[PDB]
C-alpha cells in the first residue's frame, strides 16, 4: 500500500517515456 | 503475483488529467512541478525520508490549476494518507 504523492512523478515519468515506447 | 493495482490507479488518474487538459497543455508542466516540491525529500537526504511539507499545500497549488474540476481532487485524496475512511 504505497498511495502517496510519489505515485504522480511516477505515473508521469512512466506515461511520458510510454507514448515514446509506443511508435517504434 | 505482486501489487501493482494502486499504481495503474495513479496511471489512470494521471492519463485522465492528461485527457482532460487537451485545452490546457500547460497544466502538465505546473501540476508536477509542485508535486515536485513533495518528493524532493528523498532524494534531498542521504538517509531517511520525510513529509516534503504540508500536504495542504501541495494539493492547494494543484488546485488553482485545475479549477473547475472537483472530480480530479477527489481522487487526489487518495495519495494524500491522512484517515483512510
Amino acid at each position: 500500500v504505497r498511495m502517496n504523492i510519489q505515485m504522480l512523478l511516477e505515473a508521469a515519468d512512466y506515461l511520458e517515456r510510454r507514448e515514446r515506447e509506443a511508435e517504434h | 503475483e505482486s501489487d501493482s493495482v494502486e499504481f495503474n490507479n495513479a496511471i489512470s488518474y494521471v492519463n485522465k488529467i492528461k485527457t482532460r487538459f487537451l485545452d490546457h497543455p500547460e497544466i502538465y508542466r505546473s501540476f508536477l512541478e509542485i508535486l515536485h516540491t513533495y518528493q524532493k525529500e528523498q532524494l534531498h537526504t542521504k538517509g531517511r525520508p520525510f513529509r516534503g511539507m504540508s500536504e495542504e499545500e501541495v494539493f492547494t497549488e494543484v488546485a488553482n490549476l485545475f479549477r473547475g474540476q472537483e472530480d480530479l481532487l477527489s481522487e487526489f485524496g487518495q495519495f494524500l494518507p491522512e484517515a483512510k475512511r
